[PDB]
């Protein structure tokens, strides 16, 4: 039921809303007011997805697709089987994600720790809003948003990119991809370094903070340090979406041509043309 | 004929799809989720499932002598000054006394070893600059020695007298201060200090609460369990420095 | 707020530390110097660096690959320096455009590309020996070298193993900023849409999962920096309240948790599986699957949609249509 | 650096697929104003008198027209092709039957080509059709033509820089890139796919698994073919002022039915039309043109999609003079 060190931490308090009313656990899970609102939005959103899918052509989990309205509906409500289920599921998704984030703040407060995790989780919630709310608002129709389907959301990403001929030349995408790659590489370096110090092999002794810093000073001439690699990892991962969002919002509202042609700002300077 | 086609209208990539999921779930469930249980298990409330979920014990050979084996049984028989708020199994507990001094909730410390953390060459790692005389403050940064520590109520709680530096990582981790009116020295983690040019602001506890900050056994060294006791006391004030702090923020 | 998690308010300075390795102590070169502004968000000390045979070989082999590519790029602008600087992102060294199969192509249609790939591979292998041997020299496990090996193996898959399996050097990745990007689309088009390759999906799930885990783990350690959670080696050998609280934050949020050691195994495994999943998908592509979309249609997975504008019969198949 | 909102967007596929046009209102307005320069149809004339096959001495294509109908055609041709130069661009002013000026015999072949487009390629031009203006836009040299190597500027009415000039070897990669929507694709899709019918644009397998006998070694098309088809598609997209989803659901570029729009089939007919125009009407004109008109391999200038479309999905936004000049086709 409890970890061997857990009981002393299970004290009352730390909520943002509700106080003692929902301040309790169900098995390992903390509830709180935002645990109750998270379960409400998750139950509604999954129920709406299940009923929308029951009216479509397939029960295959890869092929099911619940889609937004035609562009002609603009920012208005659409009939349920013509975009309205998608609209209601999107509101439940945002409610569930924000409830999840604020519940993490209550859990952090009860434990006396920093709120850095819920703050970091605001980044993917923000990117979901860029894709489903802010860009569609700027273009004037909910129908520019992505559909809910395991493979169909990929068909939307695919066509969206090719609407700008070659999306790889989008400068916001180049930044986003570069952060995705250096973050995945850095996480392998960090996980591998900590494991290599704690697990030298062959009954050898566990090594030290000094050995950690010596390894990368030897391999690349610099060690960022044990606290700082965690600040760097949060920074690299967060900037996947914090820079990518600029590339997503620019496409349509601030640029309608192919992305390769955008680089004419450099290529077409009269001096070297 | 087609490359990859097999009997029964199977093909090779289709088989590798099921194989990849088998590899992923075997590594995630049988290896990683068991590595996740090297601390805190068995749970408290001998079932077969309590044995199946654990990995075989591993032993760390420590750099300065001795070994540590995990998982191992670690009952916490330390008396907790906490009472149930309700009969429900998931009901929260409430402090029966001063939760900062009793060290419960966010004021809890872990039963770490009463051992001084060591440098790679075996010297005390975390030490005051009056001992670490080859260490210094970088040019450009505030020297906090002599500055007042101002607590969450805006009252001066004491005067900073030294900084404790991590000699292995070249990084300050505590300030040491004389506590006003209490005839004692106290450490505070630098993460609880807002370092300004004319004062150190500490919003985690009130001025009066500096009198009961955990005391070190020795003057110029600190053990791993003492570092936990000192850090946990200020963290406890985030929830307990006033009765208002435990209640709904909004 | 914990301002230490944003930047170092008061920086410390002390004598530089050197940990002796089993060999190579005399191949460290440089006098370390200190950046005060770097010291706000990282260690202020820069240098010294280890030289050694493996790293010198990597630089010799890699500089040769880089000069072969740059000379061929310079030939593409007829050695005009201003146009080289202007057009640089568009310039490339390409694999064979003609189909020679596995035949060694002429220098002017793929041969210089093959030589640049050979010297890059030797450079990657020599750097791997450095990454592996520096760990052994300092008494550390070789976990970083095995993650690095999966990344090198993926590069070998798209550079020469897939070309060898289908029997054509024309399929290799070009050297150049835009040209290596153009290959991504040529390859996805040729093999029927890489969104429909399950191993592209696995690699992306692990790559996004590395974003999730490093955001989550980096923020978790900053959230417990007041308890010394960044001193992860001694939190592993002697659990402190930093990692008790980190574990309970996740247990109370998602219903389960890791240890401070095992979260680094999760991160190491997710990073490794980006490259392992990507390599498996490239090894299957062209060898055993020609069109990933039609393979997903064959196995019943691909979504289908109603027409919006009228359905459009292939005009090439109409009665009387020209070729 | 950027284009201010709002953007005009259309839908060309099922909702939720991000398929449709994305257009900048100021660019659409500027193109409509340029295309609106298309001269109005000349006043109709009643057919009266004998056919000009009886009245004039050297009429081989328009002989069934009466004199007033035929002189109306010559006035329209002058408006469309040589309005600044006038009738004497093609004619000896003292003998209108003389073929001594080279533009006369080229114009007669162009009258045959234009009537062939409107009679034999209605699968592409429909009942909108083409006139001399569709390509020429009021100058003897059409503004958008192609040689057997890439040339800049795309619009030959703009003065080239030294590096744009085809003789300057250092500018080659930019001449290639500005023909494929600024991509780095190292292929000229005009000479590969539109000058003749030697190559297949399709490169994607039509089966899930690789067929044994076409999937190993020299049996295979080289991956260069897929880059080259991508270059053609970037060029077609930029030539029509549109993007891939005007014609394809990118889920499967290779599929037709619900995965392609009706415009993709019209585009397919356009590739066959352009190959016919170039192989059978335009390329053979190098024997009739002056050396100053020819590219560096002796080639005559030839047509691509941009020659008529000039950045718009229908040339001149669908403007037509087909009913006004039935002598340009379709011919019964
Ligand atoms: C042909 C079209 C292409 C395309 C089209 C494309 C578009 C149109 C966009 C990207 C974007 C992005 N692309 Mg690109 N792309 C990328 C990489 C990237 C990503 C780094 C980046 C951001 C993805 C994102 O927004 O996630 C979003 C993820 C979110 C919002 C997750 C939210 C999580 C949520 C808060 C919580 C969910 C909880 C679950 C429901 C709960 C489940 C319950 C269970 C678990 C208990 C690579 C590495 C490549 C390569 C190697 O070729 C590539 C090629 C391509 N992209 C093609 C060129 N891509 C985006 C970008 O930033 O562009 C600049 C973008 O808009
Ligand atoms: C701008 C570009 C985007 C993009 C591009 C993209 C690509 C190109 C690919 C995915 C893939 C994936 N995407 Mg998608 N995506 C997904 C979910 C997913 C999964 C189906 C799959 C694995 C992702 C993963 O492991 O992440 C890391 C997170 C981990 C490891 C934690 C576990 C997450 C869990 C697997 C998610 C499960 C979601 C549920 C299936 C759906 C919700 C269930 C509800 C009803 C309870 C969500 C929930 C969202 C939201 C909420 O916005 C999102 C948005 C976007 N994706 C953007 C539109 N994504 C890959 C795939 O295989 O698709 C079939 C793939 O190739
Ligand atoms: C239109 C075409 C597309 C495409 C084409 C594509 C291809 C062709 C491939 C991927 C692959 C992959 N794609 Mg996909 N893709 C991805 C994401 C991913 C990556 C997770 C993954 C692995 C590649 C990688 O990590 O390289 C980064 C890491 C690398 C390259 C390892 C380098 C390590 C090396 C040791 C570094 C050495 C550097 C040297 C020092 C440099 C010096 C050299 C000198 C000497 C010359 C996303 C998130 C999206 C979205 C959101 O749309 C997307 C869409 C698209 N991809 C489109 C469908 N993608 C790969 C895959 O998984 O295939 C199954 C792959 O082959
Ligand atoms: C740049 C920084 C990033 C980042 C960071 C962090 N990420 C976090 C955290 C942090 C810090 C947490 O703290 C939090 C967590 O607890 O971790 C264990 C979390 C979480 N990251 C999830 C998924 C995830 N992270 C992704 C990406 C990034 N993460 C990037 C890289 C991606 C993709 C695809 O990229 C995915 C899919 C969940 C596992 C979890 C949310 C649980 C939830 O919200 O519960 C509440 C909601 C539910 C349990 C289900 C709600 C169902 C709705 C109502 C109905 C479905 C609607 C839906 C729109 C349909 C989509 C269909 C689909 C096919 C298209
Ligand atoms: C019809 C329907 C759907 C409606 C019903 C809805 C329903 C489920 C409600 C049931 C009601 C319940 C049970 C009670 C209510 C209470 C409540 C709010 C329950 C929540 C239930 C709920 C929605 C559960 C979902 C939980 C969830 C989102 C899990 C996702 C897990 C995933 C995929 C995580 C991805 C990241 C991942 C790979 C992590 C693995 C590694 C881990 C554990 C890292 C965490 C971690 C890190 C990062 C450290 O740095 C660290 C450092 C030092 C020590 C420990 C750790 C540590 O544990
Ligand atoms: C080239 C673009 C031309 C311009 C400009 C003008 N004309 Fe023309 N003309 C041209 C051709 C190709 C032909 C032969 C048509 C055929 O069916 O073979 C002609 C013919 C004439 C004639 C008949 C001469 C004769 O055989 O007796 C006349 C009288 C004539 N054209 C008149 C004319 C006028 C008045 C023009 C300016 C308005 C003019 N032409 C321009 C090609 C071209
Ligand atoms: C696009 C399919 C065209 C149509 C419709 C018409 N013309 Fe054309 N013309 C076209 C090209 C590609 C070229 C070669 C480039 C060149 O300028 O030589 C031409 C050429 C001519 C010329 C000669 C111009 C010159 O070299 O001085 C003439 C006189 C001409 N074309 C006349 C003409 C007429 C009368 C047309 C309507 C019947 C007509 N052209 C249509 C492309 C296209
Ligand atoms: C209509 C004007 C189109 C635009 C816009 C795009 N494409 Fe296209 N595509 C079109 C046709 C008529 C054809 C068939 C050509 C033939 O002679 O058969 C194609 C073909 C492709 C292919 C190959 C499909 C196959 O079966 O192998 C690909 C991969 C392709 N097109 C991609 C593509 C891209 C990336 C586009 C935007 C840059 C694009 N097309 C636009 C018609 C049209
Ligand atoms: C002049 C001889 C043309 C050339 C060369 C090309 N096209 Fe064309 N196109 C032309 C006409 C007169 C029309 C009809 C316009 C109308 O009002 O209906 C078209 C039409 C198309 C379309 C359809 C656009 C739509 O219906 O919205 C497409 C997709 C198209 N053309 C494509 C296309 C391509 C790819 C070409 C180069 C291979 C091309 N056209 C050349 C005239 C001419
Ligand atoms: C029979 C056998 C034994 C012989 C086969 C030979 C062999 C092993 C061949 C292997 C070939 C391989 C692995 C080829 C792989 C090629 C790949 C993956 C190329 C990918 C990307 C390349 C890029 C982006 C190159 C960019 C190059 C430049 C901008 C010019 C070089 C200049 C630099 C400063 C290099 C820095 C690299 C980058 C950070 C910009
Ligand atoms: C254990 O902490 C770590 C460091 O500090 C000791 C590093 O320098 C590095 C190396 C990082 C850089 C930017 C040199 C990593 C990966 C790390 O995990
Ligand atoms: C000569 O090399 C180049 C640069 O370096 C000065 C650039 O900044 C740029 C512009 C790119 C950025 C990110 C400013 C290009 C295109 C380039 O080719
Ligand atoms: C009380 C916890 C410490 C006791 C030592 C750990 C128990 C041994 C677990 C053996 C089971 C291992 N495994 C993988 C076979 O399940
Ligand atoms: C894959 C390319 C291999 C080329 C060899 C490069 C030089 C290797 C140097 C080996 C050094 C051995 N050492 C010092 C680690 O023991
Ligand atoms: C990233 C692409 C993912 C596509 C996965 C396709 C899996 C095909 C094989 C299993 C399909 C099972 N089925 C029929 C229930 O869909
Ligand atoms: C596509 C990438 C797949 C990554 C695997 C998913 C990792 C999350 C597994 C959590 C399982 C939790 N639990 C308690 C059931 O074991
Ligand atoms: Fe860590």
């Amino acid at each position: 039921a409890l970890l061997s060190f857990e009981r002393k931490y299970r004290v009352r308090g730390g909520t943002l809303i509700g106080g003692d009313l929902f301040d309790f656990w169900v098995g390992p899970y903390f509830v709180g007011f935002f645990g109750v609102s998270a379960i409400f939005f998750i139950f509604l959103g999954v129920s709406l997805i299940g009923y929308a899918a029951s009216q479509g052509p397939t029960w295959d989990p890869f092929a099911i697709s619940i889609n937004p309205p035609d562009l002609k509906y603009g920012l208005g409500a659409a009939p349920l089987l013509e975009g309205g289920f998608w609209q209601a599921i999107t509101v439940c998704a945002l409610g569930a994600f924000i409830s999840w984030m604020l519940r993490e703040v209550e859990i952090s407060r009860k434990l006396g720790i920093g709120w850095h995790v819920p703050l970091a989780f605001c980044v993917p919630i923000f990117m979901f809003c860029v894709l489903q709310v802010f860009r569609p608002l700027l273009l004037g129709s909910w129908g520019h948003a992505f559909p809910y389907g395991i493979l169909s959301h990929l068909d939307w990403v695919n066509n969206f990119g090719y609407q700008y001929l070659n999306w790889h030349y989008n400068p916001g995408h180049m930044s986003s991809v570069s952060f995705l790659f250096v973050n995945a590489m850095a996480l392998g370096l960090h996980g591998g370094l900590i494991l290599s110090v704690a697990n030298p092999g062959d009954g050898d002794k566990v090594k030290t903070a000094e050995h950690e810093n010596q390894y990368f000073r030897d391999v690349v001439g610099y060690s960022i340090g044990a606290l700082s690699i965690h600040r760097l990892g949060l920074f690299l991962a967060s900037n996947i979406f914090l820079t990518g969002a600029f590339g997503t919002i620019a496409s349509g509202p601030f640029w309608t041509r192919g992305w390769p042609e955008w680089w004419g700002w450099w290529l077409d300077i009269p001096f070297w043309s | 004929m087609y490359h990859g086609a097999l009997a029964q209208h199977l093909d090779i990539a289709q088989l590798v799809w099921y194989a990849q999921w088998l590899v992923i779930w075997t590594v995630v469930l049988l290896y990683l989720r068991r590595e996740d249980r090297r601390e805190g298990y068995p749970l408290v409330e001998p079932e077969d499932g309590q044995v199946y979920e654990l990995p075989y014990p591993k032993t760390f050979v420590l750099p300065h002598g001795g070994t540590v084996t995990v998982p191992r049984r670690r009952p916490e028989t330390r008396e907790l000054k906490l009472a149930q708020t309700d009969g429900f199994e998931g009901a929260p507990l409430q402090p029966t006394g001063n939760p900062l001094v009793d060290a419960v909730g966010p004021a809890s410390y872990a039963e770490r070893a009463e051992v001084v953390d060591a440098t790679v060459d075996g010297k005390a790692k975390i030490v005051p600059l009056r001992v670490a005389t080859d260490f210094s403050i970088a040019e450009g940064d505030v020297d906090p020695r002599g500055l007042p520590v101002v607590a969450a109520d805006g009252v001066e709680a004491g005067t900073v007298t030294d900084l404790w530096v991590d000699r292995s990582e070249h990084y300050f981790r505590y300030l040491e201060l004389s506590v006003a009116g209490s005839a004692r020295t106290a450490l505070i983690p630098l993460g609880f200090c807002d370092v300004k040019k004319d004062k150190i602001v500490v919003t985690s506890i009130l001025s009066e609460q500096f009198a009961n900050v955990p005391r070190l056994q020795s003057r110029d060294q600190i053990t791993l369990r003492e570092e936990d006791k000192v850090s946990a006391y200020y963290a406890g004030g985030l929830l307990y420095a006033t009765p208002e702090r435990a209640e709904s923020l909004l | 707020a914990d301002y230490q998690t944003i930047y170092t308010q008061i920086q410390a300075r002390g004598p530089h530390i050197t940990v002796s390795g089993e060999w190579g102590d005399n191949d460290r070169v440089g006098k370390p110097f200190y950046s005060y502004w770097l010291g706000k968000i990282g260690d202020a000390q820069i240098g010294p660096i280890y030289l050694g045979a493996s790293g010198i070989a990597a630089f010799a082999f890699g500089s040769t690959a880089i000069l072969i590519i740059l000379f061929n790029m310079a030939a593409e602008v007829h050695f005009d320096p201003l146009q080289f600087f202007r057009q640089f992102f568009w310039l490339g060294l390409y694999p064979p455009k003609a189909q020679y199969g596995m035949g060694i192509p002429p220098l002017h249609d793929g041969g210089w590309w093959l030589m640049a790939g050979l010297f890059m591979t030797l450079s990657l292998g020599s750097w791997w020996i450095r990454v592996y041997s520096r760990a052994r020299a300092l008494g550390l496990g070789t976990h970083i070298a095995w993650n690095f090996a999966a990344a090198i193996f993926f590069v070998l898959c798209i550079g020469c193993i897939h070309p060898t399996l289908v029997g054509s050097w024309s399929e290799g990745v070009p050297f150049g900023i835009w040209p290596h990007i153009d290959w991504l689309t040529a390859f996805s088009i040729r093999y029927g849409n890489f969104y429909y390759c399950p191993w592209h999906g696995f690699s992306i799930g692990f790559a996004y999962g590395c974003g999730l885990l490093f955001a989550a783990h980096g923020a978790t350690i900053l959230a417990v920096a007041r308890f010394g959670g960044d001193r992860e080696i001694e939190q592993i050998t002697d659990r402190g309240t930093a990692v008790e609280r980190a574990a309970l934050f996740w247990r109370w949020t998602i219903g389960f948790n890791a240890t401070i050691e095992s979260v680094h195994r999760w991160g190491w495994f997710f990073s490794l599986m980006v490259m392992v999943s990507a390599s498996v998908g490239i090894l299957l592509t062209g060898t055993f699957v020609d069109n990933w979309y039609l393979w997903c249609v064959k196995h019943g997975a691909a979504p289908d949609y109603p027409a919006y504008l009228p359905a459009t019969p292939d005009p090439a198949s109409l009665p009387g249509a020209p070729k | 650096c950027f284009e201010p909102p709002p953007a005009t967007t259309t839908q060309t596929g099922f909702r939720g697929l991000s398929m449709g046009e994305v257009l900048h209102p100021a660019t659409v307005k500027a193109k409509k104003e340029r295309d609106a320069q298309y001269p109005p149809a000349l006043a109709a004339v009643k057919a009266e008198g004998p056919p000009v096959s009886q009245v004039y001495k050297n009429v081989k294509v328009l002989g069934n027209l009466t004199e007033a109908e035929f002189l109306r055609t010559m006035t329209a041709i002058t408006e469309w092709v040589s309005p600044q130069e006038g009738c004497t661009y093609c004619h000896d002013e003292n003998n209108l039957a003389s073929e001594a000026k080279y533009p006369y015999v080229v114009a007669r072949r162009m009258l045959e080509m234009t009537r062939a487009i409107n009679t034999n390629w209605t699968q592409h031009v429909a009942q909108t059709g083409v006139t001399c203006y569709t390509c020429h836009r009021g100058t003897p040299l059409p503004p958008y033509v192609r040689y057997l190597e890439p040339t800049l500027p795309l619009n030959n009415r703009e003065t080239p820089t030294h590096v744009e000039r085809v003789e300057t070897r250092s500018g080659y990669v930019v001449r290639l890139a500005k023909y494929t929507a600024y991509s780095a694709l190292n292929y000229d899709p005009f000479t590969m796919f539109l000058a003749n019918d030697k190559r297949q644009v399709r490169v994607v397998p039509q089966t899930a698994l690789p067929l044994v006998g076409v999937s190993r070694g020299k049996e295979r098309r080289p991956l260069s073919d897929a880059y080259a088809t991508f270059a053609l598609m970037m060029s077609i997209s930029d030539s029509l002022g549109t993007n891939c989803t005007f014609c394809h659901n990118a889920q499967t570029f290779e599929s037709w039915g619900k995965k392609s729009t009706p415009q993709r089939a019209i585009a397919w007919w356009g590739i066959r039309m352009v190959r016919d125009l170039n192989m059978n009407y335009l390329a053979p004109l190098n024997a009739s043109l002056p050396a100053s008109r020819l590219g560096r391999q002796g080639e005559a200038p030839q047509a691509d999609c941009r020659t008529c479309h000039q950045g718009v999905t229908k040339p001149l936004f669908g403007a037509s003079r087909l009913k006004d000049y039935p002598e340009l086709g379709p011919i019964k």
